[PDB]
């Protein structure tokens, strides 16, 4: 996963 | 006056039982330095298509007699392409025994996340937008800055240990710092942007070789692997033997053969003399299916996710705007001093 924007 | 929060390994992710509500409704939530707002999963939320968004705990506002609806929309999309919708509202937060009241929170009721997420980044890089990028409502406090402003702790600041790659937990400490794990000196580096925790990556040497970098890095709880410019990624790739596979129309992946020999390590070289080196069992990531994930894959935007971090002690200081950074020591011995 990757977390914002 | 430091919390101390414990951190759950679930693989890609990192997530804290927290509570939420006057009923201390408890919530697993992913701990992400790389986003700053706290949303929950309803219990009449929608997930996603294939997604079990539901078995990390929800939130009932209506069991809750404290829960504040504020008008307004929310809306936040990742890196990775997922996304949450719901409403903003407020309500008391729990954190390992300490409270905060009035915290500006999101009633998420769509998502395509599998828990909820508490973001602990600047307040500058809140999630206030519509989709096409006007902002809907004001930026607000988030819950590092409230836990300061409540007189929970001294400084917005926090320490991140996750622990080892087999450790089942790791910690996170709000406003305190833990000195007994790590080797040498925490040395403080320059937040290079006004939105994001990055920090100066000066070089990455990998196989005998130095790669020159001089550019930012976010630091992120938030994302598995590592992240560089395509270009980058591929003057390493080349060293390491990964190759670049086209998964769908706009993205490609680093693949690497599952039986990779993972002796040696990955240093990281940062300003003024630090320096983190990185096991490489960190760089072969296994899929359900057989095939392996390298832990650099290419993007426009650099980040060293937890692959990296493992290998760190860090001490985010968001009011002094630096990330202090040491070798971790893996350890149970515990020295916690406040900050």
């Amino acid at each position: 996963v990757v977390f914002a924007f | 006056d430091s919390i101390s929060l414990s951190l759950i390994n679930e693989g890609p992710s990192y997530a804290s039982k927290v509570s939420v509500g006057s009923n201390k409704q408890q919530q697993t939530v992913i701990i992400d330095t790389g986003s700053s707002d706290f949303w929950v999963v309803d219990s009449n939320a929608q997930c996603g298509k294939g997604v079990d968004c539901k078995s990390s705990g929800t939130f009932t506002p209506s069991s809750s007699s404290s829960y504040k609806n504020l008008g307004a929309a929310f809306t936040i999309r990742y890196g990775d392409g997922s996304t949450s919708q719901g409403t903003w509202g407020k309500d008391t937060v729990t954190i390992n025994g300490v409270s905060i009241t009035g915290q500006q929170i999101a009633d998420v009721t769509q998502t395509s996340v599998d828990q909820g997420i508490l973001g602990i980044g600047y307040t500058s890089n809140e999630a206030v937008y519509d989709t096409s990028g006007r902002q809907t409502t004001p930026n607000y406090d988030n819950v590092p800055v409230t836990l300061k402003k409540q007189g929970k702790i001294r400084t917005n600041a926090y320490s991140l240990y996750l622990n080892s790659p087999s450790a089942e937990t790791g910690t996170i400490i709000f406003g305190g710092v833990d000195n007994a794990k790590y080797s040498g000196k925490l040395v403080a580096e320059q937040v290079t942007s006004s939105q994001a925790l990055t920090i100066s990556l000066a070089s990455v040497n990998l196989k005998g070789s130095s790669f020159s970098f001089g550019d930012g890095a976010l630091l992120d709880s938030g994302t598995t692997l590592t992240y560089f410019p395509s270009d980058f990624a591929a003057q390493l790739a080349d060293k390491a033997g990964a190759r670049l596979v086209q998964v769908a129309r706009d993205q490609y992946l680093y693949f690497i053969d599952c039986n990779t020999d993972t002796s040696g390590t990955t240093v990281f070289n940062f300003g003024n003399g630090a320096k983190i080196t990185v096991p490489n069992t960190e760089y072969v990531y296994q899929n359900g299916d057989g095939t392996c994930l390298w832990g650099i894959q290419p993007s426009d935007d650099t980040i060293l996710g937890d692959n990296f971090l493992r290998h760190a002690y860090l001490l985010y200081n968001l009011d002094a705007n630096t990330i202090s950074i040491a070798q971790v020591k893996y350890t149970t011995d515990s020295s916690i001093s406040a900050v």
